[PDB]
């Protein structure tokens, strides 16, 4: 019934998405709509959405910040592919393929454009100083993690300030724009705020475990490819530490010389040591993230659309529970 | 060297200097010296060297400086939504925001052109593009 409440919001921003990508130039009408026609869960809409139906209000401000989001995040994708080499996104093409190297980078920044075109009307400072503070710091976990690739060791307080930036700030900011452009209580903003937060960080575990558990089917590509480019994730950070728990540093050693170099022996050997000891310890921090989030739902005003963000909470993170 | 100019150099070392990854080509000499000159605040200034330097950067990227340059401008994207947020200078934000979109059309439109003069037009227009609204 989640769907139904949300449904005639979703087609409105949708509208608008296709809306704020029409263009005068051929190639990039044809490429940013090659992406926004790829799948999309819209989850980050979602949240700014629920969050300004926390208390009593009308704005279009709400629903046009939920569109904006979307572009960014959208336009976080398009340069990721080009950056990380990917060719498919949930089983369409990626646009450096499907067009070409520059494409993929204009329609990146044309999204940026159209998304920040979007909200200049919104004429509030606190609010443009959060969007533009969370962009930032995404920006900053991308070189963070380009400079930590094929690098060991890497400390757990690094591991969540990567994932921090890279999934967690954007929803946390989806669910704290949405709740300015609601005009909601300190009280009821700082909870909601910390469930996006949270949230984020509990997916991003799970999405860092899947890379190892799932299959290429619901990945898309190769198990394991977050360490096969190098990417150090505390499903191995916690493989490590059990095998060494057992007197077995061999993981260890084989991580630390590991080079963008290195043999498919090597990473299918990784694999199978987090596959047999890393996945528990990774579900447990998720889930702590996950009901951490649980608790700030607990703590603000019972309602209809709090029970809509609790189904939101169960189905994001089955895996864990 | 202005003051905006000290402002937006100080910040970008302290990125070179923290963040391996970002790499900061030189900022184009004749927008400089236009800039110096512009009647705006010391903030739209830097707004609008960064997504000037952000959008020229865009035609170095190579499969060889990619995991660099493409990273370096988007913060600089960042940056000059940084510029602009507090104070909030919305007629400025609307004035630039829409100068990019622009400006990522022009380039598209300038991959299928082969004639001279419309190549000549088009560029101008492209490399002015930022500080044109200010004149
Ligand atoms: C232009 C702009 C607004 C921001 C630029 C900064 C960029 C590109 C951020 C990328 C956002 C991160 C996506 C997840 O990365 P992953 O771990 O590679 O995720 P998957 O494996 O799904 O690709
Ligand atoms: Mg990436
Ligand atoms: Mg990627
Ligand atoms: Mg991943």
């Amino acid at each position: 019934s989640y769907k139904a409440f949300l449904n005639p919001y979703i087609i409105e921003v949708e509208k608008r998405l296709y809306e704020c990508i029409q263009s005068d130039s051929e190639t990039i009408n044809k490429a940013a709509h090659h992406i926004l026609s790829s799948g999309g869960k819209r989850v980050r809409p979602m949240f700014v959405l629920l969050s300004g139906f926390l208390n009593d209000t009308q704005k279009d401000d709400l629903i046009r910040t939920a569109v904006s989001l979307e572009l960014v995040h959208m336009a976080s994708l398009v340069h990721d592919d080009y950056i990380d080499n990917s060719d498919m996104r949930r089983g369409n093409t990626s646009v450096h393929i499907a067009f070409d190297k520059d494409t993929a980078i204009r329609t990146g920044h044309f999204l940026l454009a159209r998304a920040l075109q979007n909200i200049a009307t919104i004429n509030n400072s606190k609010f443009h100083q959060i969007f533009s503070k969370t962009i930032l710091e995404v920006c900053f976990g991308e070189f963070d993690q380009m400079a930590d690739r094929f690098n060991y060791p890497v400390s757990f307080t690094a591991y969540l300030r990567r994932i921090n930036r890279k999934t967690a700030i954007l929803i946390e900011a989806s669910c704290h724009l949405g709740a300015l452009s609601s005009q909601l209580d300190e009280q009821s903003t700082y909870h909601i705020k910390q469930f996006g937060h949270c949230i984020g960080m509990s997916y991003q575990i799970i999405d860092d475990i899947l890379d190892y558990t799932s299959d290429e089917a619901t990945l898309g590509k190769p198990v394991g490819s977050d360490i096969r480019n190098g990417h150090i994730t505390y499903p191995l950070m916690a493989a490590i530490a059990n095998l060494k728990e057992q007197d077995d540093d061999k993981l260890e050693a084989v991580v630390k010389h590991l080079t963008s170099t290195s043999d498919d022996e090597v990473y299918q050997y990784i694999v199978s040591q987090v596959k047999q000891y890393g996945i528990e310890p990774a579900e447990l921090l998720s889930r702590k993230y996950g009901d951490k989030a649980k608790y700030h739902l607990s703590q603000l005003q019972d309602s209809n659309i709090k029970d809509y963000l609790e189904e939101i909470h169960e189905k994001m993170l089955k895996r864990v529970y | 060297m202005m003051r905006y100019l000290h402002k937006i150099e100080l910040e970008l070392n302290r990125l070179t200097s923290r963040y391996p990854f970002f790499k900061k080509i030189a900022f184009d000499a004749e927008i400089i010296k236009l800039v110096d000159d512009l009647n705006v605040d010391e903030n739209v200034k830097c707004a609008i060297v960064a997504i000037d330097t952000s959008m020229r950067m865009q035609d170095f990227i190579n499969e060889d400086n990619k995991d660099s340059f493409v990273l370096s401008t988007d913060v600089l994207s960042a940056l000059f939504y940084k510029y602009l947020s507090q104070p909030f200078y919305q007629h400025d934000f609307l004035v630039l925001t829409d100068c990019v979109s622009r400006i990522n059309e022009l380039k598209s439109i300038r991959a299928t052109i082969t004639d001279e003069i419309a190549l000549h037009n088009i560029n101008k227009q492209i490399h002015y593009m930022f500080i044109q609204p200010y004149m």
